[PDB]
């Protein structure tokens, strides 16, 4: 979560108490999400050169 | 002589079928990119897809690379294309027939 900085680096949780926090925490959480896809890519990849191996 | 020849022709059919086993998955390794590419011609894409569709697409030239560089069979390597029509290095020879001038060539070019 930190290394996806939805926590404080020194541990802070990410608070949603206030209403302009939730439209900036928006960006935060989109990031995360594209994070999130180009690992599932790179794994697709992997697996993909793993069955190619595999069959080779 | 015969004996050794028909021996000799063997040999190199199982070496050929080796190189043809070494060109099916090849010919796949290019279609689902061909695949991939021809859907990346669709409009409604974004631009992070494109750039997931790009790292796809690295490993997978990655696995086509890997399989040139280290497609061998008898200790030598073969889709490097050292035995092209321009060969560089060396030549292989089918001794086929028993008398000493009955060799003949095959050749392959570089697949990289």
């Amino acid at each position: 979560a930190r290394s996806l900085n939805l926590k404080g680096q020194s541990g802070e949780l990410l608070s949603l108490s206030t209403a302009d926090k939730s439209n900036d925490a928006i960006g935060t959480l989109d990031a995360a999400l594209t994070r999130i896809s180009k690992q599932r890519a790179n794994l697709g990849a992997y697996f993909n050169r793993l069955e190619h191996a595999a069959k080779g | 002589g015969l004996r050794q020849a028909e021996r000799n022709t063997e040999d190199g059919m199982s070496l050929i079928q080796t190189t043809e086993g070494f060109l099916q998955e090849s010919n796949d390794i290019i279609q689902r990119i061909r695949t991939l590419a021809i859907q990346s011609s669709n409009g409604i894409y974004t631009e992070e897809d494109r750039q997931m569709i790009q790292v796809e697409v690295s490993q997978l030239i990655d696995e086509v690379d890997r399989i040139a560089s280290q497609a061998e069979f008898n200790k030598m390597n073969l889709l490097q294309g050292d035995f092209a029509r321009g060969s560089r290095a060396t030549s292989m020879w089918f001794h086929i027939g028993p008398n000493m001038h009955q060799r003949e060539r095959v050749f392959i070019a570089t697949m990289t």
